[PDB]
């Protein structure tokens, strides 16, 4: 299967205060499992799913220093682009940071991540290649310059493929019960009046895992319909996801239209279209 | 687990 | 910083039946800045114990959090999520529907 390991860190400046607010959430594939938070009463990297539990205190231990060895660098570096931009200290700026490996069904590496934004805009990200960088404007130049010459590229490139590696295959073991699943969709269609001469049709998808999930609507024997309502597929809360998307269609020929839906777990995709009570 | 390292801007 | 306002939607966890307790989500997506206050409400009063999860982002950079509370729907309670964000001149109150 295609599986991920993926850190998403955010550090946020406070104008008047001195240390940002700091933020790290790890992912395996859609599945979070450990968080950091600076605002915590006592900032430590803490559980986020019952299978990464399964870890010494040691592992716990060496991840707290690590996320607040992070967040001084972090601070550091929102500091530093201050100077780059010319900003000013009485206005909040964030800059953000997702690293991690994709790895296939084999267990080898396939894509390495190791991107920043600043303001919410793409700054400076490591290549495909893992060797080289991309800026985006003059700042990242310099910050680009920097990584050159302190060879940045080969210090990501290790982790990457070493440890990002060895770790995701860890915790693939620990959660195998939670992460190594498939569950399918269940779906239904619902009916809504709209106006007098037409009707809501809304298809639903719900309790499935992982949360990449199709959904069309078409008329039957017509191609399928861009002009459709999605939600984003959204968290139960219970570690399952939800989706569904909606079309109007004309009282009376509701069942002309056809709804299907494709998810990892279905061999063929589910075909549902409204049924009368 | 984490990295080691984040880039120095 | 371009401002990018929230998206929200309020659900329950498991399709609601009056008198079953169940969990209220308020998802809010694709915002920026990563500021955000998010309230829950019951009968337009301030649910007290709301569960608020860990701040990530999308692969735009776009940031997303879920609020939730334990809740029991009865025909006549109404439930609703107010956002308050800066690309916002107003706070936003996104009211919960039962077939969403
Ligand atoms: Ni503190
Ligand atoms: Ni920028
Ligand atoms: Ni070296
Ligand atoms: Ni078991
Ligand atoms: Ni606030
Ligand atoms: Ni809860």
């Amino acid at each position: 299967s295609p599986h991920s390991l993926r850190y998403f860190t955010t550090a946020v400046s406070r104008p008047g205060l001195g240390e940002p607010r700091f933020i790290i959430v790890g992912y395996v594939d859609d599945t979070q499992f450990v968080r950091f938070d600076s605002d915590a009463e006592n900032p430590r990297m803490e559980p986020r799913a019952r299978w990464i539990e399964q870890e010494g205190p040691e592992y716990w231990e060496r991840e707290t220093w690590k996320a607040r060895d992070m967040g001084r660098n972090f601070r550091v570096n929102l500091r530093t682009l201050l100077g780059y931009y010319n900003q000013s200290n009485d206005e909040s700026h964030t800059l953000q940071w997702m690293y991690g490996c994709d790895v296939g069904p084999d267990g080898r590496l396939l894509r390495g991540y190791c991107q920043e934004a600043y303001d919410g805009q793409d700054y400076i990200s490591l290549n495909e290649d893992l060797r080289s960088w991309t800026a985006n404007d003059i700042a990242s130049q310099i910050s680009k310059h920097k990584s050159e010459a302190v060879d940045e590229a080969h210090q990501q490139r290790a982790y990457l493929q070493g440890p990002c590696v060895e770790w995701l295959h860890r915790y693939l073991r620990l959660g195998n019960e939670t992460l190594q699943r498939s569950d399918p969709p269940k779906a239904h269609v619902t009916h809504h009046p709209r106006s007098e001469d037409e009707v809501t049709l809304r298809c639903w998808a719900l309790g499935f895992y992982p949360a990449d999930i199709t959904l069309t609507w078409q008329l039957n024997g017509e191609e399928l319909t861009q002009d459709m309502e999605l939600v984003e597929t959204r968290p139960a809360g219970d570690g399952t996801f939800q989706k569904w998307a909606a079309v109007v269609v004309p009282l009376g020929k509701e069942q002309y239209y056809t709804c299907h839906v494709y998810h990892e777990g279905l061999p063929e995709p589910l075909t549902l279209r409204w049924e009368p009570p | 687990a984490q990295a080691e390292r984040t880039p120095e801007l | 910083m371009i401002q990018k306002t929230p998206q929200i939607q309020v659900y329950s966890r498991h399709p609601p039946e009056n008198g079953k307790p169940n969990i209220l989500n308020c998802y809010v997506t694709q915002f920026h800045p990563p500021h955000i206050e998010i309230q829950m409400l019951k009968n337009g009063k301030k649910i007290p114990k709301v569960e608020m999860s860990d701040m990530s982002f999308s692969k735009d950079w776009s940031f997303y959090i879920l609020a939730h509370t334990e809740f029991t729907p009865t025909e006549t309670d109404t439930y609703a999520c107010r956002v308050k964000h800066d690309s916002m001149a107003e706070p936003k109150t996104v009211y919960w529907d039962r077939d969403m």
